[PDB]
């Protein structure tokens, strides 16, 4: 599909968001993680915004 | 007959009203049945036999489960039915007490590993 | 239409030799006990 | 004939680099949404060439058919690449590249091929604003 | 014929075993409703979708009773 | 053509209409006056213009045939001046007013075979035929023309004759009542030609009031029906108040002095004597018909009285034709085109073999 | 008259290019079929019964629009009663379904591969239609280029 | 025609009514390649 | 009312197109004027199909 690029277009949108979420956060616990997930939901592309909006529903439980 | 008038017959069966007295419920019916005129999962008639067992033990009505164990044999013995999954799954879906969890119990085969 | 026909009563005159569904089909009536037409 | 078909490739890659560059945090909320509405149109270019490949594998493609297929979508890419070079050249971000979009939407009123393109991109870009 | 009655007998027996299965779960449905629900699934239909209307209509025959 | 063309001759009360089926408009229109000395074989305008040594005589004057010798004469002048066609190559459909009697029908076929020599024929009821032109074959029809009036209920493709109500109202009564009111209100007038002209004025220009009360109050405050008419000869006729009393006589029939029911009473009694089980089926298409559409304002009073008539549990569904002046002619022309209508069409052979009375049986 | 509107029905459905004898025969055809039915449930329920088969065949928003219009036309009864009787004998991108790149706080469902595959079929029907035109343009003309001469032209009849 | 309708569609001093005229010409020229393709397959 | 019966004429068009009826705008206007008299529409459904058959009989 041009070597399957149709299915691999919505991939590298979750993975690229978590490229920074899984590098910035290492050993964090407490509110410094809730301050480490408060600038990665601030994006204009609603994909990453809704993905980190889904992570933040978990962490603020 | 045809399915669309058959659903109207269902709407006149459960409601006491006739078909020229209600049209919003038939509109809601064409909304919900529509694009779901077939099972969205794969059939597992064995598991839905096991779910009536798992239900009747859960109620501790354990004698009627062993009665169902013979009625299911009668189902196989006659064999006028090629959709034994649909009605029995539906009967289990409409479950009412003669008088917990299923989030860990297994569900029907969803076809998320196959292009539908 | 099919379910409407379904609501009927099925016959007796069961047979021993039918094990696969013996409702009834009359194992040859008696000669006198069909009278008023057999008579003439 | 290959020369005549070549402009859409140069009007593809320049578009694709701009999508990566102006979607990160340092170019602001509007540039992300602009690039997120251009990536949708990149996707359909991939869509078309895959079906043309399926026809080609069955011994059913020539250069004439392919050229005739690609003529409408070359115009889209031309408009998109002109917008992307305009956004980059002025160092535009925020409302300076909604002024540009406001102007470009008014510019095309004899087309409806390029007007709907820019208008969809303006509707997408004014949502963060 | 005889095979034209044997089939109509052969589905009555199954419908009554199904009716026994229907009454030992003691769903509030009866034979006339059951005659629709059997006919719908021979043409194919999603049981999760028919359960939705029936679970709506049984609580709608009490707000309009 | 591929079969011989049907012909229609419509013997109407005011005028005779002949022509060929295959057209919607008639081929020739003559007056029905037959000149008889006080020419000597000519039926039409020349007899009417030579009416100073010819006495007056009409073959159809009531709305039905009340002079048979005279009808054979207009039938003979129809064959020679209006047609001069080969008669054995033309089956003819005649049309008379609603419900032809059997003996009238026997006399009709008896002279139709000798004066004309038809190969096959048809004789027809009028109001059903007019309904067939309005696009239905069930309904109740108030047919009031220049001849006789009937409120005919018809269901099952042929009229129900037990509730058919014959009502004495005609253009004859109209011209006589016009003479009565025009000489009664005070004016010097006895002549026949202005009587025809003022009758045309009442037919076209005069207003049929929607109700009595509203138009009474409008004219009583300041007469708004007033209109002047300026002829080529210089006729001057005016007042609104005389124009308001002229068609007033059908709202309440005892206004003239006649005894027969008005429009609302006849249509109510006709729809009452027709069965309840088909009443609402009949009322879903009730029709307006008749020559009185020369001014389209009698239809308004009709549909107001029909919506006042029936209960509010089934509302009015009245079909008001945007033309019904040529209604009887178009009835014939639409009817004779059909292939199934040919099976009720009687030949000359049966008329010779079982007497003339079978034309009552096969054609009815 | 009402029988005159039936002549205008014959006028619209037959254009002009003889053409004075066909229209009276078609007028006969218009009259002869009307009276055979006359010798021998609500209105919007049938609309729902026809929206159902749409939803069975996919194509959701069309059924959602058909139900949208009769809901506001009840918020002319005899003319839709004609359309349900004339049904099925006449002549007949979007980036918010399987593109999750646009929206505001787009729904989270993981990914897609099972409607994105029927997003190529949406174009595949067009690609299969615009090749059937060129199959039916090469055929109509190879029916002219190959024949015995003058059997498609009446010039041999001159 | 191929040269002219491309040059005046990047010319803006030819006006925005001229770009619309050129837009019509573009739709017509695409139908000419349908003809050339049907000819091309038969070669 | 003249405002309303132009808008209802326009909405009446779409449900005649999506129901796949043979009607276009002109025949829709003829049929809405014909039903306004009071004719039963189930009868009109047959004469329209018979016209469309006998039209093809000529060509």
């Amino acid at each position: 599909l041009r070597r399957l690029l149709v299915w691999t277009y919505d991939p590298k949108i979750r993975l690229k968001t978590l490229a920074a979420l899984v590098d910035h956060c290492q050993g964090r616990k407490g509110g410094e993680l809730a301050s480490a997930v408060h600038a990665y939901t601030k994006t204009g592309d609603p994909y990453m915004r809704s993905l980190v909006q889904h992570i933040l529903s978990l962490v603020s439980h | 007959k045809s399915p669309n008038v058959l659903l109207q017959n269902l709407c006149c069966r459960i409601l006491g009203r006739s078909e020229a007295d209600v049209a919003q419920q038939f509109q809601y019916a064409v909304r919900v049945i529509g694009s779901n005129f077939a099972p969205t999962v794969e059939r597992d008639e064995f598991l839905v036999a096991e779910k009536i067992k798992k239900e009747l033990i859960r109620q501790r009505r354990e004698a009627d489960a062993a009665l169902f164990s013979e009625l299911h044999r009668k189902l196989h013995s006659q064999g006028v039915l090629k959709n034994k999954w649909s009605i029995l799954y539906l009967l289990l879906s409409l479950s009412e007490d003669p008088r917990s969890y299923a989030t860990l119990f297994a569900q029907a085969l969803p076809r998320d590993a196959h292009s539908t | 239409l099919w379910e409407a026909a379904l609501t009927y009563e099925a016959s007796k005159r069961r047979c021993w030799e039918r094990v696969g569904c013996p409702p009834g089909h009359r194992e040859e009536p008696y000669l006198t006990e069909a009278g008023r037409d057999a008579f003439d | 004939l290959v020369h005549r078909i070549l402009p859409v490739a140069a009007s593809y890659s320049a578009v694709t680099r701009f999508i990566e560059e102006k979607s990160s945090f340092e170019y602001g909320q509007v540039n992300h949404a602009l690039a997120a509405a251009m990536r949708t149109l990149v996707k359909e270019h991939l869509i078309l060439v895959s079906q043309l490949e399926q026809l080609h594998r069955q011994g059913l493609l020539s250069l004439q058919k392919l050229w005739f297929y690609i003529q409408p979508a070359m115009r889209t890419m031309d408009i998109l690449a002109s917008l992307a070079t305009s956004v980059d050249k002025g160092e535009c971000l925020g409302g300076s590249t909604l002024s540009l979009l406001h102007d470009r939407s008014f510019s095309y009123t004899g087309d409806s091929q390029a007007q709907e393109l820019c208008l969809y991109l303006t509707k997408a870009a004014s949502a963060p604003y | 014929a005889a095979a034209a009655a044997a089939n109509l007998n052969a589905v009555r027996e199954t419908m009554d075993v199904l009716l026994e299965i229907s009454r030992i779960l003691n769903t509030g449905l009866d034979m006339e409703t059951l005659s629709i629900c059997v006919r719908l699934c021979e043409q194919g239909i999603n049981p999760e979708a028919l359960s939705s209307v029936i679970k709506e209509l049984r609580k709608a025959t009490e707000a309009l009773k | 053509d591929d079969d011989i063309a049907a012909l229609v001759v419509d013997n109407g009360s005011g005028m005779c209409k002949a022509g060929f089926a295959g057209d919607d408009a008639p081929r020739a229109v003559f007056p029905s006056i037959v000149g008889r000395p006080r020419k000597d074989s000519y039926v039409g305008d020349e007899a009417q213009s030579k009416r100073g040594i010819l006495t007056l005589k009409y073959p159809i004057e009531h709305g039905i045939v009340t002079n048979w010798d005279d009808m054979e004469k207009i039938w003979h002048h129809t064959f020679y001046n209006e047609l001069r066609v080969a008669p054995e190559e033309h089956p003819v459909l005649l049309t008379e007013a609603p419900l032809n009697p059997k003996a009238n029908r026997e006399k009709m076929t008896q002279i139709m075979f000798e004066t004309f020599n038809t190969p096959a024929m048809y004789v027809a009821i009028q109001a059903v035929l007019s309904l067939y032109a309005s696009g239905r074959t069930t309904g109740i029809v108030m047919d009031s023309g220049d001849g006789v009036t009937h409120t005919v209920p018809i269901y099952e493709g042929y009229a129900l004759p037990h509730a058919i109500l014959r009502l004495d109202l005609a253009g004859r009564d109209l011209t006589d009542y016009l003479m009565k009111i025009l000489t009664e209100r005070g004016y010097s007038f006895t002549t026949t030609a202005e009587r025809e002209i003022v009758r045309d004025i009442k037919e076209k220009l005069c207003y049929v009031a929607l109700d009595f009360e509203q138009e009474m109050a409008t004219a009583a405050s300041s007469s708004s029906l007033e209109k002047s008419y300026e002829l080529p000869d210089g006729q001057v006729i005016t007042i609104g108040n005389e124009r308001f009393r002229c068609p007033e006589a059908l709202f309440q029939p005892s206004f003239l002095g006649m005894e027969s029911c008005g429009i609302h009473e006849t249509t109510f009694n006709s729809i009452m004597k027709c069965d309840v089980d088909i009443r609402k089926d009949l009322y879903a298409n009730t029709v307006l018909s008749g020559g009185t559409t020369m001014y389209p304002g009698i239809a308004d009073r009709m549909q107001k009285e029909i919506t006042a008539l029936a209960p509010s549990t089934m509302k009015i569904k009245i079909i008001a034709p945007p033309e019904r002046k040529y209604s009887v002619w178009i009835g014939g022309s639409i009817l004779a085109s059909l292939s199934t209508f040919q099976q009720m069409w009687i030949s000359k052979q049966e008329y010779d073999e079982s007497g003339p009375s079978i034309v009552h049986r096969k054609c009815f | 008259s009402i029988t005159q509107l039936f002549d205008d029905l014959c006028e619209a459905l037959l254009p002009a290019a003889n053409r004075k004898r066909a229209k009276r025969s078609l007028k006969k055809v218009a009259y002869n079929a009307l009276f055979t039915n006359l010798f021998q449930l609500p209105a919007r329920n049938k609309i729902l019964m026809l929206s159902f088969d749409l939803r069975v065949g996919g194509l959701g928003p069309k059924a959602d629009r058909l139900e949208e219009l009769v809901e506001e036309l009840e918020a002319v009864g005899s003319v839709l009663d004609l359309l349900v009787q004339l049904a099925g004998s006449g002549p007949p991108r979007d980036y918010f379904l399987n593109n999750k790149h646009v929206g505001r706080n787009v729904p989270y469902s993981g990914y897609d591969c099972d409607d994105l595959s029927v997003f190529e079929m949406d174009v595949q029907s067009l690609i299969s239609r615009e090749e059937c035109l060129c199959h039916s343009m090469i055929q109509e003309t190879l029916q002219v280029m190959e024949a015995a001469p003058g059997t498609g032209l009446p010039t041999v009849g001159l | 025609i191929r040269r002219y309708t491309d040059q005046r569609s990047l010319d803006r001093s030819f006006g925005l009514v001229g770009q619309s005229f050129c837009a019509a010409l573009h739709q017509e020229l695409r139908e000419y390649y349908r003809l050339l393709s049907v000819l091309h397959s038969q070669l």
